[PDB]
DNA sequence: AAAGCAAGCATAAAAGATCTAAACATAAAATC
DNA sequence: GATTTTATGTTTAGATCTTTTATGCTTGCTTT
């Protein structure tokens, strides 16, 4: 069944491409120009530089410099210059993480073998002395710090005033480059640091905001490249892990398709994006979030479910994908709750919406529910102990909230609109009706 | 007849995941079960199927001090019967010593809790549902000294953490029953003069 | 190995290296003329006499070197606004006076310097001090004990030291015990101690315990540009002007200036034009001093403009700025039954929030507590009405 | 992705979407997995069991490390990074060392290998609705950690919120929301019916019964107990393991009369509606004057701060001094105050029979605020056994 | 005349935000 | 080379400063 063999390669080859291949970048041909023009300015002329890329989260912020390190490091005069210094604000927590991890990663005589030696104060110290003794006869240092603004959040932003000060002496070459998703994170520098600053920022809004190129970009994700694309793109992957991203890639080179086959499965993708249900379902999920994250996880979603037995992508997969995105799940929590949970919630409704919205109790709730119980004949069996432990599962899976004592005496709060309750007295499978009448009441 | 209902139920668990726990529904005042308990450690070292640490509410004002005064009353129990450190002394370090060491006979883990009510609910419940979550990888019995009812049981443990439990009861005597048989039997026994 | 490297460290004879490049550096001649006024506009060239500043240079030269030829010592606080060029005029008149005492015109001294948030706790300051001196390297309090030793015994020969101070404010603790005893040391008339403090507001022994660097104006801000970029005419002359007139008026930093100089001499590189225009300058600062809230609101998707036009009408209706969800939620409910576009149901709007949150056009909180977190409008409201129209 | 769904199959019933659906996103390890997919269900949907089963068969199965979490025992994150690595670097010894997430990161990344044998990871962390209470920045490196360590990983989460709930003031990534519908009554049945060949073994342990057992504990037999029993409590638990752990109990006080000789709902609907009221519980005196202390903590709790001059919301707090005030009235003995009474106070206050609401840095000053917990029934009790009526009040 | 609601008020306690004193584990060197 | 010791850098828990809110209490007006 080499047929199949070959559906499960092309499986393969697109999960990992939706998933990986951290290098290659759609459009932003001015930004990345730029990006690449300062990083050989600080390379080979020996300029000191700031930056600041920013941007929505799921822009291409990080792929972007990724693909600017991909074109500069094989120069092999790039790559001799220039030690790269990257960082985070998720990882190097507090700022002592962040100067080990310089340390060890600039391969400064004080650190050995990935591990440092002494006092932070007395690295700290150490690190000022050795980029003092840099002229422009020394290797160019590259910083790059994602998340800015987490580093903005250190004490003193102490460690920036250093990363910028470099900057504006001339001292080691060095390149700050900080990638952040705030929009006004350079509101949070303090004025000192603020001053120091170059103030030149970079800004990435993806471009896909019109509909048909989102669709363009979705036609290309799906697609099988042409095969010298592969031979290019395996060359170019080839050179750079000769000389971090790059032990694990994308990889093409282990991928080959039949031209044939490559053209009838884009000419299955054009014509089920060609229709009218394919081109609903992305209209809505372009409507919803423009950031290629999104929709990255949606085909990623979409390709998984391509088994054998069924073969080929159809537009009903995308209407099938489409409702779970837009459904909601707290409809879905509701119902799987059994009637006695249901008619506390229903309890609360008509509590919250008779007095309007005030703060309620297990005691009132207790007496508007009893009113029912009384008249129920079905309920009359149930004390006030599978009530409180139903009040309780309310509690914890947190369809009410404290206000924020007695266990069963807590003030609380609705958590939702009566639309979601509305709706899920619709949903529910098999309500007894005498529960229906009171919510008609 | 409390008490070897108690080292039968201790016995009968290492003859055997929802943790096993016998709450023993002692008097309203204190230092006079305490005695009482000291006895039941000793069963427990008499038959050596156990060993014991009890688990006093001073020691649990959060849940990082209940699990180090458990594990560390558990390692220096265990040294009692025959100083590691109060950083390090995780629930993953108790796991590799309770393999290191007791795998080629199952000695049970025995944890007290004398004063149920006094515990502060929240790190009571963490404290369960952590015992909850190593029980099965590692044999835990839980016994309750409840000052009042069961209602207080019912009531203090939440919906979940009643699910995962066991609990049978246990009933010392009541304190007047207690001074009635005081006082029939020795202050009126005519032997003292 | 590592202990004797260590070993070498602590006692300091082991001289901090970078590696070498091992590429030689790019030769001078091939550099173009716009190319050699971008490297003459770098903010880390500081010119030897520095451009209208003439004032505070002989105002503090006058002053320590009549503290430093009759040996009694003191202290002096220089403030301003940052980008003032502070720290530039006390090096240089630190660097005449020590190329001074080279040709023996005066007696000789040790300068000392410092900077507070080089340090990590305040008390580090003192071994740095120390670190300085001696060389030594030791313990804080030790440290503080051989700083008095050398500073409390009467012991002639004591040559005077200067001591200057970036950013005194970082040293400020709940004790402030260190800048308080920085202060207290000339005090004593036996070890000739003269301190130079540097600070940016200009109150700060009266706020938790002179001489103060005005901010350039249209004319000081042209002056420094036009002597810094030398004889080419790689700029035209109201473009200094024109940057002059967009800096002088908000802040007043000379970095400001320098680099937004830089980066126009950059774009005009990438016009490939020899010489720089009035719009190259134009484009400079309208990219370095921008905000692109307006176009993040143009560039949101839109539902997350439904979404920024319900907080506004929000604020309209109920006139607090400062909203609970739930209201939010209503009127978006109210606007997308306008528009005939459904709304998604309220956990995506939750996400909305909080994407839109994390990109500071709206303050929120943890959606821990859904439908009752609080929402304040961080971009102005006609902002929103003037990105969504035009 | 063949092989672990059709192996968890047969074990987990009425669950052959769900299964199916992470058998496509992390079954096959060849593939690479998506960065982090956070299922969830209500309580008893079957998840933990779940997630584990398809932790421990894949990792027998296959090329995989995994590794099983339950995020209550990291009261600190140093411990999360422990067992984390502990599981996903095996025999590391006393070797291992993790201080914080850099560190985790890089003795993860180093874990790397070549392509070629097709490795992957998986991580679950059970009740991941405590992670966002703890550091608060392990759940956005927990989401992107494929990105991060560049390895092939996908950290699973297991709550019973909805992912909304999550999110924080910086945002996270993308993840791969995945719901568990709880079960409708049908499917509740096929769960508790499937077990009926174990319940038969079970009751052949325990010779006229066993000639009785044997020949009426059949298939159709337990189904219709089956919905003779969901009848009645499925209107208040849909919780499968609580209906397996009473059904059995039920079962066993249900076969007397087939022991002997419908034509028997009758005789088991008597205990099963008191089977009802001892649900979720799962089980198998005071002195004098604190019974008058805690009736007089009632009254001051219930009946407000202006009644009480005619007389002699919820519960409201009280002064200790109305409380010694009320105790007089009500007491009519007038007691001398010994100490052994205001001892009385207090262990009504550390047997949580009165509690504390402010004020506790100074007690003995009668600024602080009580605050009696009882209902009305057991005071009256109290009022019962002292015979002395609490309602004139 | 007193009883009850109200403007406010004045300290109190409840996070909470941020810093400092005590503890404590680790590095490193002195010595056997 | 191994142990011990102790000097120190790191951690952690308490101390303290905001400020919120807030609620019991003051007292004062108003009302039956
Ligand atoms: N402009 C783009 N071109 C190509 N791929 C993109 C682009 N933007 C996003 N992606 C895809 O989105 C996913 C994540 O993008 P990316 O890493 O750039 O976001 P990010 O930089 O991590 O955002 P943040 O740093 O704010 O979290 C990647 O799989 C990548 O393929
Ligand atoms: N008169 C001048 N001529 C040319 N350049 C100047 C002049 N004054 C200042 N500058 C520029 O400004 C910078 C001065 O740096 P300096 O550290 O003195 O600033 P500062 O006022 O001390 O800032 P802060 O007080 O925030 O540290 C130098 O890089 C220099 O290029
Ligand atoms: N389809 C099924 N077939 C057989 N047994 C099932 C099925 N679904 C659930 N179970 C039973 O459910 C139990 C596991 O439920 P689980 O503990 O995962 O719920 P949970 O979500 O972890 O609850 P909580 O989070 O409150 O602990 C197992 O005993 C298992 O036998
Ligand atoms: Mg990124
Ligand atoms: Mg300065
Ligand atoms: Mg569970």
């Amino acid at each position: 069944p080499e047929a199949d063999r070959e559906l499960v390669s092309i499986r393969r080859f697109l999960k990992e491409r939706l998933q990986r291949d951290y290098t290659t970048l759609r459009g932003y041909a001015k930004e990345r120009s730029n990006v690449r023009l300062l990083l050989q300015r600080t390379a080979e002329m020996g300029e000191s530089n700031s930056l600041l890329l920013l941007g929505p989260r799921g822009s291409g912020k990080t792929t972007l410099i990724n693909s600017v390190l991909a074109d500069l490091l094989p120069n092999k005069s790039f790559g001799e210059n220039t030690l790269i210094v990257h960082l985070d604000g998720n990882l190097h927590t507090d700022d002592r993480v962040a100067l080990k991890s310089i340390t060890v990663q600039m391969q400064l005589e004080n650190a050995a073998d990935g591990k440092v030696f002494g006092s932070f104060a007395e690295n700290l110290a150490f690190l000022l002395q050795c980029l003092k003794a840099g002229g422009k006869h020394s290797k160019s240092v590259i910083f790059i710090l994602e998340e800015f603004d987490l580093f903005c959040a250190h004490h003193n932003q102490t460690l920036l005033y250093n990363l910028f000060d470099v900057s504006q002496s001339a001292q080691a070459p060095i390149c700050v480059l900080g990638v952040t998703c705030r929009l006004d994170v350079i509101e949070l520098l303090e004025k000192r640091v603020k001053s120091r600053f170059s103030h030149r920022q970079v800004f990435l809004f993806p471009s896909l905001r019109r509909f048909e190129d989102y669709v363009d970009l979705c036609r290309d994700l799906l697609s099988l490249p042409t095969g010298n694309s592969l031979l290019l793109a395996a060359e170019k992957i080839y050179n750079l892990q000769n000389i971090y991203f790059s032990r694990n890639h994308f990889d093409p080179g282990e991928y080959g398709f039949s031209p044939r086959l490559r053209d009838a499965w884009n000419k299955q993708i054009c014509k089920v994006l060609a229709t009218q249900q394919a081109r609903s379902t992305l209209q809505a999920l372009h409507d919803f979030d423009i950031s290629e994250a999104y929709l990255k996880n949606f085909l990623f979603r979409l390709v998984a479910h391509l088994r054998p037995q069924s073969p080929h992508i159809t537009a009903e997969k995308m209407a099938a994908v489409g409702s779970q995105f837009e459904g909601d799940d707290k409809i879905e929590l509701l119902c799987g709750l059994s009637v006695l949970e249901l008619c506390l919630i229903i309890a609360i409704k008509h509590h919250s919406q008779i007095y309007d919205r005030d703060s309620f109790n297990f005691e009132i709730i207790y007496a508007r529910f009893s009113k029912f119980a009384k008249v129920s004949t079905t309920m009359q069996a149930v004390e006030r102990s599978i009530v409180l432990k139903a009040f309780e599962h309310l509690r914890i899976a947190e369809l009410i909230m404290p206000l924020t004592v007695q266990k069963e005496f807590e003030m609380h709060k609705l958590a939702l609109t009566y639309s979601q309750i509305h709706h899920c007295m619709q949903r529910y499978q098999a309500l007894p009706t005498e529960v229906a009448q009171w919510a008609q009441s | 007849r409390t008490l070897e209902q108690l080292v039968d139920f201790v016995v009968g668990q290492a003859e055997r995941e929802v943790l096993p726990t016998a709450a023993l529904l002692t008097g309203i005042n204190q230092p006079d079960h305490l005695s009482q308990f000291t006895a039941l450690t000793q069963r427990l070292h008499a038959q050596r199927a156990a060993m014991v640490c009890v688990l006093q509410s001073r020691d649990c004002a959060t849940l990082k001090a209940a699990v180090e005064t458990l594990v560390f009353g558990l390692v220096e129990d265990n040294a009692e019967v025959e100083r590691l450190r109060r950083s390090q002394c995780t629930m993953k370090q108790l796991k590799s010593w309770y393999t290191n060491n007791f795998d080629s006979e199952r000695r049970q883990l025995v944890v007290i809790l004398p004063d149920f009510e006094c515990f502060n609910a929240s790190v009571l419940q963490d404290l369960i549902l952590i015992l909850s979550a190593h029980c099965g990888s590692l044999p835990f019995v839980l016994v309750l000294g409840v000052a009042t009812a069961m209602t207080a049981v019912h009531g203090t443990l939440p919906y979940h953490v009643s699910s995962k439990i066991r609990l049978r009861v246990f009933q010392t005597q009541a304190a007047p029953t207690g001074l009635n048989e005081v006082l029939d039997k020795v202050l009126l026994s005519p032997k003292y003069a | 190995t590592p202990s004797q490297k260590m070993k070498k460290i602590r006692a300091g004879e082991l001289s901090p290296s970078m590696q070498q490049r091992t590429d030689l550096p790019a030769k001078d001649s091939s550099k173009s003329e716009l190319q050699l006024a971008r490297e003459q506009l770098h903010v880390s060239v500081v010119p030897k006499s520095l451009p209208c500043r003439e004032r505070e240079f002989e105002n503090i030269y006058a002053f320590l070197e009549g503290k430093i030829q009759d040996q009694c010592g003191g202290c002096m606080y220089v403030s301003g606004v940052p980008g003032t060029g502070k720290t530039a005029t006390v090096t240089g008149v630190i660097r005449t006076l020590q190329r001074m005492a080279k040709q023996n015109e005066l007696p000789a001294f040790e300068y000392l310097e410092i900077n507070g948030m080089r340090l990590t706790e305040p008390r580090q300051a003192y071994v740095q001090i120390y670190k300085q001196l001696t060389g030594k390297t030791v313990s804080w309090e030790q440290a503080h004990a051989l700083l008095e030793k050398r500073f409390t015994t009467p012991a002639p020969r004591r040559v005077t030291t200067v001591l200057l101070v970036d950013e005194l404010d970082i040293l400020c603790n709940r004790r402030q015990d260190v800048v308080y005893n920085l202060l207290d040391w000339p005090t004593k008339s036996a070890a000739k101690l003269v301190v130079v403090t540097i600070a940016n507001t200009m109150d700060l022994p009266e706020r938790l315990l002179r001489l103060t660097f005005q901010p350039y104006s249209h004319k000081q801000l042209q002056e420094i540009v036009t002597a810094r970029l030398g004889g080419s005419e790689t700029f035209k002359g109201e473009a200094v002007q024109l940057v002059a007139r967009k800096v002088a008026a908000v802040s007043g930093d000379a970095r400001r200036a320098l680099d937004i100089c830089r980066r126009a001499t950059e774009i005009a590189d990438t016009a490939a034009v020899k010489c720089v225009t009035m719009l190259h300058v134009q484009q400079a600062l309208a990219e370095m001093i921008a905000s692109a809230k307006v176009q993040a609101i143009r560039n949101c998707s839109r539902m997350e403009q439904i979404f920024l036009q319900a907080i506004a009408a929000e604020v309209t209706r109920t006139g607090v700025e400062e909203t609970t969800f739930m209201g939010v939620y209503q009127q978006v409910e109210t606007i997308a039954a306008f528009m005939g576009v459904t709304f998604p149901p309220p956990g995506r709007a939750l996400r909305l929030c909080s994407k839109l949150g994390a990109e500071r056009l709206i303050i929120s909180e943890h959606s821990r507590n859904d439908l009752f977190q609080k929402i304040l409008l961080n971009v102005s409201a006609d902002d929103i009405h003037y990105a969504l129209r035009v | 992705m063949e092989a672990i769904c059709s192996s968890l199959e047969p074990l987990f019933p009425c669950r052959e979407a769900a299964i199916e659906t992470l058998g496509e996103l992390i079954g096959d390890s060849s593939e690479t997995y998506p960065s982090a997919i956070y299922l969830f269900g209500h309580s008893g949907t079957g998840k933990t069991a779940l997630t584990r089963a398809f932790l421990k068969e894949c990792g027998k199965r296959q090329n995989v490390r995994t590794a099983h979490l339950n995020a209550i025992e990291c009261y600190t994150t140093k411990i999360m990074l422990e067992i984390l690595l502990d599981s996903l670097a095996p025999d590391q010894g006393d070797a291992l060392k993790v201080d914080n997430m850099l560190d985790f990161v890089e003795q993860l990344r180093r874990q790397a290998a070549t392509r070629v044998e097709d490795q992957g990871f998986l991580i679950a962390v059970d009740n991941a609705e405590r992670l966002r209470d703890m550091d608060a920045n392990v759940l956005p490196v927990l989401l992107r950690l494929q990105e991060l360590t560049n390895l092939n990983l996908c950290v699973i989460l297991l709550s019973q919120l909805p992912f909304e709930k999550f999110y924080n003031k910086t945002g996270l990534s993308e993840i791969v929301c995945l719901h568990l519908a709880q079960y409708n009554k049908a499917e509740t049945q096929r769960i508790l019916g499937s077990d009926f060949q174990q319940v038969r073994n079970q009751l052949l342990e325990q010779k006229k019964r066993l000639e009785i057992c044997q020949e009426a504990v059949t298939e159709d037999f337990y189904n219709n107990y089956l919905n003779l029993f969901l009848s009645v409590f499925y209107k208040a638990c849909r919780d499968v393991p609580e209906l397996q752990l009473t059904a059995r109990k039920c079962l066993s006080t249900y076969l007397e009369p087939v022991l002997d000789g419908s034509r028997l709902w009758r005789h088991i609907a008597g205990p099963l509606r008191s089977a009802l009221t001892q649900i979720y519980m799962r089980i198998e005196e005071l002195p004098y004057y604190a019974k008058f202390l805690l009736i007089a903590a009632f009254l001051a709790s219930h009946n407000a701060a202006k009644q009480d001059k005619r007389l002699f919301l919820g519960p409201k707090s009280f002064s200790i001094d109305r409380l010694l005030a009320i105790f007089y009235a009500i007491l009519e003995e007038k007691v001398g105050l010994t100490c052994n009474l205001l001892s009385q106070i207090s262990t009504l206050v550390h047997l949580n029979l009165l509690s504390f609401v402010s004020g506790e840095q100074n007690i003995m000053e009668g600024s602080a605020r009580l605050q009696c917990t009882i209902g009305l029934e057991f005071v009256l009790q109290i009022g019962k056994v002292v015979g002395f009526n609490v309602r004139q009040y």
